[PDB]
């Protein structure tokens, strides 16, 4: 009928309002448009990641320009600690005077925003110095974005398509990618390391006009090539040392030292070179691992029909596993995204514990924002994965082909499984919120010495071990004389111990009781969260409700009120209720990261340690306390810059609870009304003149859950972050 | 030092053929 | 037996008239025509909304859907004990006899007609949405 | 103006005995909102007698309403057309309901 | 009978015309003249998305580099009172 | 029932109309007061809003033991106007003024 | 439009034809049951996907299947 | 409102708690759970939850402490019904516990 769902004749010819909003929700499964092929689909895909790289490194060089622009990084560069980081500038013609009065900051000439994304830390130590450094990055990165895009037109001309069995050339890709994109780039990194950004935090300007001339240390290649590697180790940076000058510079390029450098509460340079030098070597190592076309190296499809244990514990095994794998996108991209999802999480633990940038660690409302945007990002990654594993085994997994292997035989006990999560799930959660109720009655009858306050002494165990003396564990890295401190007592200790016997820094914080609660609510909320994942994904293709459900495909409304209602059955339904679980999680994790946090960069920890083990605690210490500065960011008296974040606030509230309406109220109360609604402007004069091309239509079932939920995430998101920037800020 | 004019419009030039680009692989997708 | 042909001559029962019958799509689209003969002139329910008084003897009802149509009928094979026929009517003056198709009811079973749809197999036979990949097929239903 | 009313005395277990609070008159106890106290003094009880005595009257029209529903479903239930008598039950329930509990009630 | 087969489905499908009146005469003819020749290069509908696009383009640049300076939008005045002061002594 | 698709679209109208011009003076509050332009609020000191209707009823049944109930020695009520009422050093009841916040919030 | 298949478990209730209210389905002669009669779906340009007709049924698992597809103005039931 | 009303006046429910109007705080962190609890009945379906009970019934049957009164979910009409009396619960008892704690402290 119409021609905008191309790919899908059957939207096509659907004369509702229906049609445009399935055409552009279906727009990239492009499995199920019209007449693809495989071999087309693949082609397809690769065209779209050339388009997603180009994306990114647009963003990136956008980010670069405005603040080379409008910015402050020389101003910041002298004075990291005094100096608020512009992201870019405010032109808004709704603004009144005292907005932008109240906007003008970091010495900026007009209103602008300051930056919580931590870019200026992150290029100041990778040794940017200049307006001038951060444009020229920007063109540079504006051309590779230039340069994608044109690849991604090239490799979608007939002669430059890739066929079908290039993409399933595991080994080849698996070689060069462990070689190439993780290992010579992690390589040329701790060149630019060597040659640049350690000469920069020694006051040595060094750029691409002069580093041929410059000598990255004064041996120069000859401990390289002859095996005296220990000379680059020598004479590294001194305790006194100030970052980007030379007082109390070293010259070591290399280094072991652990810890941080004390002046910018950062990691050392020269550990972060010989990291990634090290990174480097194993990497290409491990991509010489695979046979190409030089009659060496594994077969990956043998490596799997190998691996079965002979006294038949596993069946057969990962027999068949590496065509599943291999012919499945959804197999690859679930895996992808659950490791590539736990990374992100890993990031958020390790950048927040071991700040890898200098003046990072000082920059308090920079920190929580990456931690909690990193961790919001990985749960939604996580989401995704099961999400492609569940739409795996609906659309591309073969029981034939996996008979007797791993994949079939836990799919053969998959009640087993979701019954034991089940099970840790309910526990976790009465035993949590019983003892935090309990500890809140005893603080509400005013006896606080009745709360049940267990120690966490599993971790503090884990923490003395590696090193914390503060618990009186004392065994390996806290034992002195033990074969574990001895070994590393020349090389690492020294700085670790001296980071992690601190109490000023982030790096192993002391825990008590509350740390306890609130790891069991996070315990509760990954296990709740993975069993509605896993049972989504193990009952995707039927249950005893629903016996025929792969017929019908991953996502679908319902099978009717028959067999006493079948609301929500669907793999695709699974995933739209793990997402509000996901969200809780991320927010117990956040929360928790948050207010710790705010006790100890205020200098108050026992704020934190005595009202964390009730929810009264959390609710009026952290919420209501740390709201004032925010709600007050416009009020009668005036408005000042906080402005920006109480309007936010709110307008994540309004947005949160509009979802609510679409995920409350279902979808024929709707049609009724917009039944009777078109009824009106047929029957009204000068109106029906003009006349709809769409017949309007409520949204679908499905679509109203999408939308339900995408209106209570962004309110959820929107709200957290205002509140977190401005809270932060506020103080700091 | 800020940037000078001419940088500006050396970026949105460079930007404007990205764009180009752009609209070349939007469309080579599409059809 | 052969398909009725629908006689525009046919009364209307008395109704008031209301907001609820047809739109715009009678005009461009299709609507519909359910005829039925009444033993005596009583009141009924129209599906529509409000109370009408169908006529002794032939009546005739124009109608936005087909399922508007059959729920009438419900109503009169119901309550009334009596039958009636359904039509569907096209802007260019088409007239499409619809119910019951073949002079019989559906629910009772007719010689002379031919299943469709009809799979020979139990529903748990039907293959893996693997196997119907890139094939145009609508699913494993449809194989 | 200075006693804050209150009617609900929590057992002292479990410490949940601070509930009973300081609310004047040399007595403990939950504060009630449901204005009680007020409408005891409007009506003009000033001791704890006429309470009791109100309570001990109540509860017998309880046990009255309870014997009445028993009586009316399972001894003497009126049929439908005693029901149906509109007419008869608004003319009760205007003058002798309403009218005459508001007479009385001015009394 | 309120259905008929032919010659009568506008009003079998209530067809009607409730308040439009057939008419020719109603503005003079060289008002109309006027505005036919003015309403002219308009009536296509290409022409007219041109116009509208360069003339509201225009008019949206003229008001933010000039219009907005002159009727003294309170962004292009810019701050006067030193800036915003931080906690923790930044600027 | 025969013309309850008139009855629903036409409140479906008036519901879209109302929160509109309700909440949505709210929503232009806030972002007038967040811009820093108090000046462009719905406000008793900027834009008004009076419930000019509510207040002359107010007069009105101030006004009304003198000429419209003349046997009543006071109004019904200190809500209308007049002195606080005043109990134990606390307000019993004193005029309830309606401005702005309260157009928008009956609406 | 919606597809609704049959398939062999049918018993001839006919309980899905008249549960259907836009008579989709219809008895046809049949040898592989009992009753001699098996559903059958000629008119699914006509199926608003209700499913009252699996509601109806009492085979375990069902005889009758609804798969909702491509959405018509019959298929969505619009009177307008 | 969030700031001069919600915010400011919820200043004496959440510094109850060693008074006797902790009760009103405990309270109203039990009907902001409540409210909370209702919206998994309000925003899911029964078909997942029956799904979920077929794999509990496993292993009930495993180890033969399946009941005879087969476990269904509840009905699509009794989720919505158990949301809505939740949600009503939760919401009401939260504002009854602001409002009697705050005016029971500065009244
Ligand atoms: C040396 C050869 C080489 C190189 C450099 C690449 C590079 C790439 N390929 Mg592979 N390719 C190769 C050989 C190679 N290919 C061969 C031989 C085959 C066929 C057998 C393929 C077949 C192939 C396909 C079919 C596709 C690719 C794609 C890609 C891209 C992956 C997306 C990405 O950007 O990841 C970036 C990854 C890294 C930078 C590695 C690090 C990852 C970790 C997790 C990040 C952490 C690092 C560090 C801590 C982060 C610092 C953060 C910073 C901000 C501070 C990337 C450009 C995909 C695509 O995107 O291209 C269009 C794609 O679809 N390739
Ligand atoms: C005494 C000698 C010995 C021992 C101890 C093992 C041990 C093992 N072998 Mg065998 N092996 C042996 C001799 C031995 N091997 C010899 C002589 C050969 C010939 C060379 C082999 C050849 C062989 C092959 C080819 C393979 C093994 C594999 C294995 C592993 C799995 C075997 C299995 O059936 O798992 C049974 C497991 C299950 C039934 C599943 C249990 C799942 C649990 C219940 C889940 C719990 C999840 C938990 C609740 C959630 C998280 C917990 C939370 C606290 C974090 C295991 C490590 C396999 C492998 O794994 O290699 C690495 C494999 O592929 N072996
Ligand atoms: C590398 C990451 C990646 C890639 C390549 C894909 C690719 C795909 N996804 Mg997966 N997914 C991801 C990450 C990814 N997703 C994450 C992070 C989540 C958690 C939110 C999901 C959860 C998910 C679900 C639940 C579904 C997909 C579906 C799809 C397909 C169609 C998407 C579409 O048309 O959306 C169009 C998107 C919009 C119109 C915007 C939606 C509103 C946004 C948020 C604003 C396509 C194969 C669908 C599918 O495959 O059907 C079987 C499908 O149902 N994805
Ligand atoms: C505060 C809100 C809240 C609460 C308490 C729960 C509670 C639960 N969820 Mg539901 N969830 C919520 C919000 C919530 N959810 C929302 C908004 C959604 C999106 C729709 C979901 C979607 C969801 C899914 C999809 C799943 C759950 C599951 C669970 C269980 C997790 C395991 C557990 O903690 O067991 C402990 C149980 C509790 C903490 C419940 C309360 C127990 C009370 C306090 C016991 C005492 C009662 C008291 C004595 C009785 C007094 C009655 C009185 C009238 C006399 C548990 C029943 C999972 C599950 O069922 O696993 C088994 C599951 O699969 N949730
Ligand atoms: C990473 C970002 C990204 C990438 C790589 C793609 C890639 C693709 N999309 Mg997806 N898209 C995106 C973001 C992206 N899109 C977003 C945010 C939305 C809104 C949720 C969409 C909604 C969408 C629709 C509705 C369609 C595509 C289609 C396409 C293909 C052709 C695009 C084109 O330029 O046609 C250029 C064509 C024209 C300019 C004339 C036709 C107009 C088309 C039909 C609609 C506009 C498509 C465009 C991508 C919308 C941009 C959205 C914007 C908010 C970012 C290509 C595979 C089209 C395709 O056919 O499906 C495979 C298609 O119909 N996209
Ligand atoms: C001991 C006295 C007694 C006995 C043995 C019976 C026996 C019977 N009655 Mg009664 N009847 C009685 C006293 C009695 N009635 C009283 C005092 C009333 C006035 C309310 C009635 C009014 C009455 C009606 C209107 C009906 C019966 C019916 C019945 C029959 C079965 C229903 C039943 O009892 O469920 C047992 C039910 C309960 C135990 C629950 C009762 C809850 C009570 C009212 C307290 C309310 C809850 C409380 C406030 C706590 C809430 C928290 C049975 C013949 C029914 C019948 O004949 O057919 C269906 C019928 O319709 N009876
Ligand atoms: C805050 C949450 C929220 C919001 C905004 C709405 C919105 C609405 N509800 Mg919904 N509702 C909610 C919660 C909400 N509901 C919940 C939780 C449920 C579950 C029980 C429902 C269930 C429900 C029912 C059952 C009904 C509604 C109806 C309505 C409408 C009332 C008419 C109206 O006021 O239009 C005016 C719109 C607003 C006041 C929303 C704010 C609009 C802003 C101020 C305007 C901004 C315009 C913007 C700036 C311009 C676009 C720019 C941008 C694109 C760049 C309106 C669309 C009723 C309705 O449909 O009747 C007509 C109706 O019957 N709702
Ligand atoms: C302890 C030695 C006995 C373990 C029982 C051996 C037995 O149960 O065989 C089952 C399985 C090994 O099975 P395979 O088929 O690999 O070997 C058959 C064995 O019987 C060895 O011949 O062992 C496990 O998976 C459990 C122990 C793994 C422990 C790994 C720890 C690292
Ligand atoms: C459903 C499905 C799917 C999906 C899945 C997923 C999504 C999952 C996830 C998963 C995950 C997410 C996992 C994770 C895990 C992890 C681990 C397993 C780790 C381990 C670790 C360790 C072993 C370590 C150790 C150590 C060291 C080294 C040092 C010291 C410390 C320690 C001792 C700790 C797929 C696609 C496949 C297919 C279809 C179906
Ligand atoms: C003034 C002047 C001028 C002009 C200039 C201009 C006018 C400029 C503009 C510029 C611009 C205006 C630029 C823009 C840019 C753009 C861009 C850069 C874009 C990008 C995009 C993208 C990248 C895309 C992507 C995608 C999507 C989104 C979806 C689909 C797929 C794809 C992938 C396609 C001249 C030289 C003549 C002369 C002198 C003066
Ligand atoms: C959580 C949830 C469930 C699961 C909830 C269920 C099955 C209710 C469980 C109630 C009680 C706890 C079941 C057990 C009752 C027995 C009488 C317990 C006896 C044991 C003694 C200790 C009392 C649904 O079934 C449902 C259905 C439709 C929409 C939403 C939802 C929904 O959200
Ligand atoms: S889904 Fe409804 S309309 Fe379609 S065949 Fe079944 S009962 Fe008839
Ligand atoms: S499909 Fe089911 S309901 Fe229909 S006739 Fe066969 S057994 Fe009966």
């Amino acid at each position: 009928a119409t021609k905008f769902p191309k790919f899908s004749q059957g939207l096509a010819k659907d004369p509702t309002t229906r049609r445009i909003w399935y055409g552009i929700a279906t727009a990239h499964d492009f499995e199920s448009h019209d007449n693809i092929t495989e071999e087309s689909l693949y082609q397809k895909i690769f065209a779209s990641h050339f388009g997603q790289l180009a994306i990114i490194f647009l963003w990136t060089s956008g980010n670069l320009f405005h603040v080379a622009w409008q910015g402050n990084f020389p101003q910041w560069v002298q004075d990291p600690l005094h100096v608020r980081p512009i992201a870019h500038a405010i032109w808004d013609p709704h603004f009144g005077q005292p907005a932008v009065e109240a906007f003008t900051r970091g010495g900026a000439q007009g209103p602008v925003n300051i930056a919580t994304s931590g870019v200026y830390q992150w290029w100041y130590t990778i040794g940017l110095r200049t307006n001038q450094d951060l444009f020229q990055g920007s063109v540079f990165l504006t051309i590779l974005s230039g340069l994608f895009l044109f690849a991604g037109w090239l490799h979608l001309q007939p002669r430059f398509q890739p066929a079908l069995a290039w993409f399933k050339n595991a080994e080849s890709r698996l070689n060069h990618h462990l070689s190439g994109l993780f290992g010579v780039s992690s390589l040329a990194w701790t060149g630019h390391l060597v040659h640049v950004a350690i000469p920069e935090a020694r006051g040595q300007h060094v750029r691409w006009d002069n580093f041929l001339t410059t000598l990255p240390h004064p041996q120069g290649l000859a401990p390289f090539f002859s095996g005296n590697w220990a000379v680059y180790a020598q004479n590294p940076d001194s305790s006194a040392h100030l970052f980007g000058t030379g007082e109390g510079s070293g010259t070591a390029i290399l280094t072991f030292l652990g810890g941080f450098h004390p002046q910018t509460q950062s990691l050392w340079l020269t550990d972060i070179a010989h990291h990634h030098l090290a990174i480097a070597v194993v990497f290409i190592l491990a991509g010489h691992m695979y046979r190409t076309n030089f009659g060496i190296g594994h077969t990956m499809q043998e490596i799997l029909d190998a691996h079965t244990p002979p006294g038949g514990g596993l069946g057969a095994g990962h027999k068949g596993l590496f065509d599943t794998v291999n012919n499945s996108l959804h197999f690859q991209l679930g895996l992808a995204l659950a490791s590539v999802g736990t990374i992100t999480s890993l990031v958020a633990q390790h950048m927040y514990s071991l700040p890898p940038y200098a003046f990072l660690a000082q920059d308090f409302t920079t920190q929580a924002s990456l931690y909690t945007h990193h961790q919001y990002i990985a749960g939604f990654i996580l989401c995704g994965a099961f999400a492609h594993g569940a739409i795996f085994f609906v659309r591309d997994y073969d029981p034939e082909q996996n008979k007797g292997n791993v994949l079939a035989r836990i799919l053969d006990h998959k009640e087993a499984v979701i019954s034991h999560l089940s099970w840790v799930s309910l526990f976790l959660g009465f035993h949590t919120l019983g003892l935090y109720v309990h500890n809140d009655v005893m603080q509400a009858f005013g006896t606080p010495e009745k709360q049940i306050l267990i120690e966490p002494v599993f971790a503090q165990w884990i923490q003395a071990a590696q090193g914390k003396t503060l618990y009186g564990f004392d065994l390996l890295l806290s034992q002195s004389n033990s074969a574990a401190f001895s070994a590393g007592q020349t090389l690492w200790l020294p700085g670790w111990l001296d980071a992690i016997n601190s109490n000023s820094n982030s790096l192993f914080l002391t825990i008590g009781p509350g740390d306890f609660l609130v790891h069991h609510a996070i315990a509760l909320g990954l296990h709740t969260t993975t069993l509605i994942l896993v049972k989504g994904a193990l009952d995707a293709r039927g249950s005893k409700l629903m016996p025929d459900k792969k017929d019908f495909g991953y996502s679908f409304p319902c099978d009717g009120p028959g067999r006493g209602g079948t609301c929500d059955i669907s793999a695709w339904d699974a995933f739209y209720l793990a997402v509000f679980w996901m969200l809780n999680t991320i927010g117990w994790v956040t929360f928790y990261f948050h207010w710790k946090h705010l006790g100890i960069w205020q200098g108050n920890v026992n704020q934190f340690n005595e009202s964390s083990t009730y929810l009264m605690g959390w609710l009026r210490d952290y919420l209501w306390l740390n709201s004032s500065q925010l709600i007050n960011g416009y009020n009668p008296f005036g408005m000042n810059s906080l402005s920006v974040w109480a309007w936010m606030f709110l307008f994540g509230h309004l947005i949160y609870a509009t979802g609510f309406m679409f995920l409350i109220s279902w979808r024929g109360y709707w049609q009724e009304l917009i039944e009777t609604l078109a009824w009106a402007h047929e029957r009204t004069p000068l109106a029906n003149l003009v006349r709809w091309r769409d017949k309007p239509v409520a949204l679908s079932i499905v679509q109203a859950r999408l939308v339900g939920l995408a209106h209570f995430s962004a309110g959820y998101i929107l709200t957290y972050a205002a509140f977190l920037i401005a809270s932060t800020s506020g103080k700091f | 030092m800020p940037l000078s004019d001419s940088q500006i419009f050396i970026a949105l030039f460079i930007a404007l053929l990205t764009g180009i680009l752009a609209v070349r692989l939007g469309l080579e997708l599409y059809s | 037996w052969k398909p009725p042909t629908l006689d525009p001559s046919t009364p209307s029962p008395i109704f008031g008239g209301s907001t609820g019958g047809l739109l715009r799509k009678a005009q461009i689209e299709e609507f519909y025509v359910i005829t039925w003969d009444a033993k005596k002139e009583q009141v009924f329910e129209m599906p529509t909304g409000g109370a009408a008084i169908m006529r002794s003897g032939p009546n005739l009802l124009k109608l936005a859907r087909k399922e508007q149509c059959l729920a009438l009928l419900t109503q009169l094979r119901n309550k009334f004990k009596t039958d009636g026929q359904i039509y569907r009517v096209f802007p260019d003056g088409e007239v499409q006899y619809l119910h019951p198709k073949d002079g019989v009811y559906p629910e009772k079973v007719n010689a002379g007609r031919t299943a469709v749809g009809a799979k020979d197999r139990s529903i748990g036979k039907n293959t893996n949405p693997v196997a119907v990949k890139f094939t145009g097929k609508l699913g494993t239903y449809d194989v | 103006i200075h006693i804050k009313p209150s009617a609900q005395v929590v057992w002292p277990v479990v410490g949940q005995e601070i509930l009973n609070g300081d609310v004047g008159g040399g007595f403990q106890g939950v504060q009630i909102t449901s204005g009680f106290f007020q409408l005891w003094r409007a009506s003009g009880i000033t001791s704890e007698l006429q309470l009791y005595s109100t309570a001990i009257g109540g509860l017998v029209l309880a046990a009255a309403m309870f014997f009445a529903g028993w009586f009316h479903y399972h001894k003497a239930a009126p049929k439908l057309e005693w029901f149906q008598n509109v007419e008869s039950m608004l003319n009760h329930h205007l003058a002798g309901l309403l009218g005459l509990g508001s007479l009385a009630w001015a009394g | 009978s309120e259905y008929f087969d032919l010659d009568d489905l506008e009003d079998t499908t209530g067809s009607w015309e409730l308040y439009g009146q057939e008419d020719e005469k109603r503005y003079p003819s060289l008002q109309a003249e006027f505005f036919n020749r003015a309403a002219a290069p308009l009536t296509r509908r290409e022409s007219l998305l041109a116009f509208t696009f360069v003339g509201g383009a225009g008019s949206l640049l003229l008001w933010g580099a000039k219009g907005s300076k002159d009727v003294a939008l309170p962004i292009q005045q810019g701050p006067k009172k030193g800036g915003e002061k931080g906690p923790r002594g930044k600027i | 029932i025969r013309h309850r698709d008139a009855i629903v679209s036409h409140l479906n109208w008036v519901c879209i109309f109302l929160g509109f011009h309700s909440f949505g003076l709210y929503i232009h509050n806030d972002t007038m007061s967040a811009l820093g332009r108090p000046q462009d609020m719905f406000s008793d000191t900027a834009i008004q809003l009076q419930p000019v209707f509510a207040q002359w009823i107010q007069n009105t049944h101030l006004s009304a033991p003198q000429f419209t109930a003349p046997n009543a020695l006071a109004p019904t009520s200190p809500v209308w106007g007049g002195d606080v009422v005043a109990v134990g050093g606390k307000v019993a009841a004193m005029p309830i003024t309606l401005g702005t916040a309260d157009f928008m919030v009956h609406h | 439009s919606h597809a609704v298949k049959i398939y062999d478990t049918c018993i001839g209730c006919t309980q899905c034809v008249r549960a259907c209210p836009t008579d989709v389905l219809e008895m046809v002669p049949w040898d592989g049951c009992k009753a001699s009669q098996i559903a059958s779906a000629p008119r699914t340009e006509d199926c608003v996907g209700c499913k009252r007709c699996e509601s109806a049924c009492p085979t375990d698992f069902l005889s009758v299947r609804v798969y909702l597809g491509s959405e018509t103005t019959r298929s969505m039931g619009l009177a307008y | 409102w969030l700031r001069d009303f919600l915010w400011a006046q919820s200043s004496q429910v959440i510094q109850s708690y060693g008074s006797a109007l902790s009760a009103y705080g405990l309270i109203f962190l039990g009907a902001h759970f409540i409210w909370a609890f209702s919206l998994m009945f309000l925003f899911s379906g029964r078909g997942y939850w029956q799904e979920l009970i077929e794999s509990i019934v496993w292993a009930h049957n495993k180890l033969k402490v399946a009941p005879s009164i087969q476990p269904r979910a509840l009905s699509i009409t009794q989720g919505r019904a158990v949301g809505v009396a939740h949600y009503l619960l939760g919401g009401i008892a939260t504002t009854w516990s602001f409002f009697l704690a705050r005016i029971i402290a500065v009244g």
